[PDB]
DNA sequence: TTAGAGAATTGGAGAGTGTGTTTTTTTTTTTTTTT
DNA sequence: ACACACTCTCCAATTCTCTAA
């Protein structure tokens, strides 16, 4: 057989690696100051998005990243279990 | 005020001022990327006077243009037989008699391509000397393949220059004839010199290979080297 | 045939 | 065989030999054509090998012997020429049955030849072989019929017409008025033949007018010229006008919409409106073709492409990454958007209308067609006419046909009938918006209830069986009623008109339709939009409106929004400004805030603001970075709140019942 | 309204095949024989 | 025999459709 192909998928999003990162260090990433305009806050709060979706998977380019988690965080069910479990986190 | 775009600088001045002693070190270790920097903190101050200052000149113009600054008398002059291996890519100072220079050559700097089917166009950066050609035509509804072309005469180019030059006598070896070393120079100092004219030089002394053929990609080991001036004197 | 007209074709 | 086809075609050859021929005797230099005989018999046999034979075995062989012995071009249009002209001299003194035959006899192979053309899967292999090239030769059918003394051919077709409108309706036998739907058939031929398209095999992956041919010849503006010199405007505006008084109707409305039709489909309204100044307004084109050179040398390096060193860039956990260029040295924005341009993949992508000819429907409309300064006002005054005229009456009449016909009908009448609507009713609104002189009581036939059940039906038969073009259609039409009645409100019935036109099961269908076009073209989204707009904005002012609202917002109409937002370049002002509209409905006025906090908006938001894409100073950068300002103020309040966010602004919202609901509030 | 089971369309991995390659002045400085 | 240009083929990745809970 040929090589078979890689791909991303929710054990790397659910690897420490993955999205855990990103609630450990998103409240000290990002800031907003009105003390700078809405362009230059906006175009802060994408850096770090970036450079995470980089480090987890640099096969495709970062709208083709957005739009490929949009399908496996609609699908797979125990990403869905993780996410309502945070929501329930935050319920207790 | 005079509307010009060049400025001076003898490399003496950094080594005076406390901050700037190391900078000189690393302007002759490094020239591409500092002299760089030295052009954009230009264009920077000369936006910064006209908007601090509030100043009647158009903005515009200024955005448009483009600066250099020039660095010279950087340091005791290098005989033309003596650079080694270990000077590449850095600055170097030469004295010498003009031979000879060839005629103006046009350098590309931008590409221009246009769509065979739906004539949609773009326009393409060069740099490190390849074209980066699009693999599909980029309009939505177009998204075909080898749909773009090349339109020669809409591109942008640039002048370059060869200017020969030759050893000066006072550093020949003894029973021997001098030897010359070539200078590519662009833009501004294209035609400033001519036959006989004795001058003094600054530049990157460069390296690069060559191919065996031209139909493969095959390189020959030893290496042709040049000299890429900033100033002339 | 797969006969096929260049619907996208507006120049 | 080869030999067979060769044998009939020497046999048309001859035919078209035995015709007649002009007069070596006349010292004429040259003479007119002169005159053959058993020529009714050619005539009539040409006729019986279009139809005996070619429509029978369904093959366009017959008419591309006639192409290449040039039938048209060398014989029929002299024949009616000289007869007109004959007949016009003795008219200005103020057997010859014989004349009057071969004159009918000769229109109607005019009208047979350039008859246009149609291709579906049931069409022979023959015909399918032969589609390309009889598009060429009838394109120079086209040219030489308007060319000739300046049109003078379409005089004659205008008389046969004038012999039948000559007598009392009460005596005119059916062959009679056979005669006066041919001669509006005719025209509408002349009209429609237009530059090809092109068609291949979908075999493997990888201009056809002919060197005779240019576009000037095959213009619209030519054909207005052509026929205001010829006194064709004359003729249909006296024929539509009083259509009312005892024309069987039936005979002449259908072709009579077609030619209405046929050309008013490339010409936007604002055209004919203003609203040296060609000389000011290309200056000022200048000076945007400067400010995007100047967009280009803002990215453009001062040195030259081989002086450039190499860029190192460090990220957190110490990892480096390499980049080239001298501009990456200075500008991490630009390093940024350079790193990931190199990678290579883009996911393969997804695509609706066939089977018509150009229109609104299929192709960008921001392209208009040109005229010169006397063909613009005769247009101008021609269809002003018409409308002052003409409108109420015809339409009447084809709309109370068409009730009585629905079920019969094909894909052309829909798509024809809702795009003749539109037109005049836009027009006469934006007329009446410039000047006091014009008044809206001229296109008041349309509120009246039939043609509003009508289009209705339209609309919702398209939509059931899932055809897209009559249903994109009946949307371009229903938006013109609605805007209509927004008009007339602003001054009895109309309410009454209203209170049916949105009962429940309407607003059902008029708030599915948003969702389903995420999918499909450009123009079918902005459709949407606009049709939203003006339903919102109607309801707005009846005053019911909580419960249809609600109806309205939910994930899918969202994403069809950003879907089409995203492809500003190509779009209006106008369009972003209803966008931004509708996204303060969504976000300030119903608080439903949770639909807008996902990812690939807050990407638009910095490609659109950015020096890169609208203007520094159009008018749309006002409402963009109002809009924005206030966004990511509500989301900096609610990520610190609720840190939970970070991770749900990748991701649709939940849908869980005990999370969910504290999820979205 | 979600989701999972089955069918159809497309991409490009990669394997294969054929191909091309080495290789009469005219002007100007210098030595030599000839009248 | 050693880089290239071009052709051919198979296989699995992807989206679309139907069914039932
Ligand atoms: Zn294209």
């Amino acid at each position: 057989k040929r090589r078979p192909q890689v791909k991303l998928t929710a054990e790397k999003l659910l690897s420490d690696k993955g999205l855990p990162y990103v609630l450990k260090n998103a409240h000290k990433r990002i800031r907003i100051s009105s003390k700078k305009n809405s362009y230059d806050n906006l175009s802060n709060i994408i850096q770090f998005y970036q450079l995470w979706a980089h480090e987890l998977f640099p096969k495709a380019k970062f709208k083709d990243f957005m739009k490929i988690c949009q399908t496996v965080g609609k699908t797979d069910p125990v990403l869905r279990e993780y996410r309502v479990s945070l929501f329930r986190d935050e319920m207790g | 005020e005079l509307g010009t775009s060049n400025l001076n600088l003898d490399a003496r001045n950094l080594l005076a001022y406390k901050q700037t002693e190391d900078l000189y070190h690393q302007l002759l270790n490094y020239p591409q990327e500092v002299i760089s920097i030295m052009d954009q903190t230009i264009k920077d101050c000369m936006v910064s006077l006209i908007v601090d200052n509030n100043l009647d000149y158009d903005l515009d113009e200024i955005e448009t243009k483009f600066y250099k600054v020039r660095p010279y008398n950087v340091g005791s002059c290098k005989g033309m037989r003596e650079l080694n291996p270990n000077d590449i890519d850095k600055l170097i100072n030469l004295k010498g008699l003009v031979l000879r220079s060839t005629p103006v050559i046009p350098d590309m700097k931008v590409a221009f391509f246009k769509c065979n089917v739906c004539d949609h166009t773009m326009a393409v950066e060069i740099d490190r000397g390849v074209i980066q050609e699009p693999a599909r035509c980029e309009r939505i509804d177009c998204n075909e393949p080898n749909s773009m072309s090349l339109i020669h005469n809409r591109c942008s180019f640039a002048d370059k220059q060869v200017i020969k030059l030759q050893e000066t006598p006072d550093f020949v070896p003894d029973g021997q004839t001098p030897h010359s070393i070539s200078l590519c120079v662009y833009d501004e100092l294209v035609d400033s010199c001519r036959a006989g004219d004795r001058i003094e030089v600054t530049g990157t002394f460069r390296s690069i290979p060559i191919r065996a053929n031209s139909r493969q990609r095959v390189l020959k080991s030893l290496y042709k080297t040049y000299v890429d001036v900033v100033h002339v004197k | 045939f797969k006969s096929r007209a260049l619907n996208h074709v507006k120049k | 065989a080869d030999f067979s086809l060769t044998v009939l075609r020497a046999r048309i050859a001859l035919l078209a030999t035995a015709i007649g021929g002009p007069d070596y005797t006349s010292q004429i230099d040259p003479p007119p054509y002169k005159l053959g005989d058993d020529c009714l018999a050619c005539l009539k046999d040409l006729k019986r090998w279009f139809k005996l034979v070619d429509d029978q075995q369904k093959r366009w062989d017959v008419a591309m012997a006639v192409a290449e012995y040039r039938i048209l071009t060398d014989d029929l249009l002299p024949i009616l020429i000289d007869w007109e002209n004959k007949c016009s001299l003795a008219a200005k003194l103020a057997n010859k049955a014989y004349y009057d035959k071969i004159a009918l006899n000769c229109l109607q192979l005019l009208v047979l030849m350039t008859w246009p053309l149609i291709v579906t899967e049931q069409s022979s292999s023959n015909q399918i072989t032969l589609y390309g090239e009889l598009k060429k030769h009838q394109l120079v059918y086209k040219k030489t019929i308007l060319s000739m003394e300046s049109g003078k051919v379409l005089r004659a077709a205008i008389r046969l017409a004038l012999d039948v409108i000559k007598i009392d309706r009460l005596s005119r036998t059916p062959r009679d008025n056979m005669v006066l739907k041919l001669v509006l058939n005719f025209f509408r031929n002349v009209i429609a033949i237009e530059p090809g398209e092109f068609t291949i095999n979908t075999k493997k992956s990888m201009d056809t007018l002919p060197p005779n041919v240019s576009m000037d010849d095959i213009s619209l503006n030519t054909v207005i010229s052509s026929f205001h010199k010829n006194k064709v405007f004359g003729f249909l505006l006296t024929l539509t006008s009083s259509l009312s008084k005892e024309f069987d109707q039936d005979f002449i409305n259908i072709p009579l919409l077609e030619i209405m039709f046929y050309f008013t489909k490339d010409v936007n309204q604002e055209l004919l409106f203003p609203r040296t100044s060609a000389g000011f307004e290309l200056s000022k084109l200048l000076q945007k073709e400067h400010q995007m050179r100047k967009n280009v040398i803002k990215h453009t390096s001062a040195r030259h492409s081989r002086f450039g060193g190499l860029l190192s860039i460090q990220t957190p956990d110490k990892t480096r990454l390499t980049v080239s260029g001298s501009q990456a040295l200075v500008d991490e924005k630009i390093a940024l958007q350079k790193l990931d341009d190199s990678k290579k993949w883009n996911k393969r992508i997804i695509k609706a209308a066939e089977g018509l000819p150009n229109s609104l429907l299929n192709s960008q409309t921001g392209k208009a067609i040109f005229f010169t300064e006397s063909n613009g006002k005769h247009f101008k005054e021609f269809i002003n006419n018409f409308i002052d005229s003409g409108f109420n009456i015809l339409l009447h009449s084809v709309t109370n046909y068409f009730t009585t016909e629905q079920d019969r009908m094909v894909t052309l009448e829909q798509v024809e009938y809702l795009l003749f609507f539109a037109w005049f009713v836009k027009y006469q609104l934006l007329r009446s918006k410039i000047d006091n002189s014009a008044d809206i009581k001229q296109v008041s036939e349309a509120l009246k209830e039939v043609t509003f059940i009508l289009v209705s039906s339209l609309l919702r038969s398209a939509y059931d069986l899932k055809n897209w073009t009559v249903t994109h259609a009946g949307m371009i039409a229903f938006n013109e009623l609605l805007n209509l009645v927004s008009r007339t409100k602003a001054a009895t019935d109309i309410e009454f008109i209203v209170s049916r036109l949105f009962s429940d099961e309407r607003i059902q269908l008029l708030s599915n339709l948003p969702k389903i076009g995420s999918k499909y073209s450009l123009q079918f989204m902005k459709s949407c939009i606009e049709l939203t707009h003006s339903v919102l904005k109607v309801l707005e002012q009846y005053s019911n409106f909580q419960k249809v609202q609600a109806n309205y917002m939910t994930e899918p109409v969202i994403e069809t929004y950003i879907n089409f937002l995203e492809r500003f370049r190509e779009l209006e002002d106008d369009s972003i400004k209803k966008v931004f509209s509708f996204f303060h409905r969504v976000f300030v006025q119903a608080k439903e805030q949770a639909l807008l906090f996902r990812f690939d908006l807050i990407i638009l938001l910095r490609e659109m603001l950015s020096p890169d894409g609208l203007d520094r100073m159009s008018r749309s950068r006002k409402y963009v970075s109002q809009f924005s300002d206030y966004f990511l103020a509500r989301l900096k309040k609610r990520l610190k709140k609720s840190p939970a966010w970070f991770v749900g602004l990748l991701f649709p919202p939940l849908h869980n019942s005990e999370v969910g609901f504290y999820q979205r509030y």
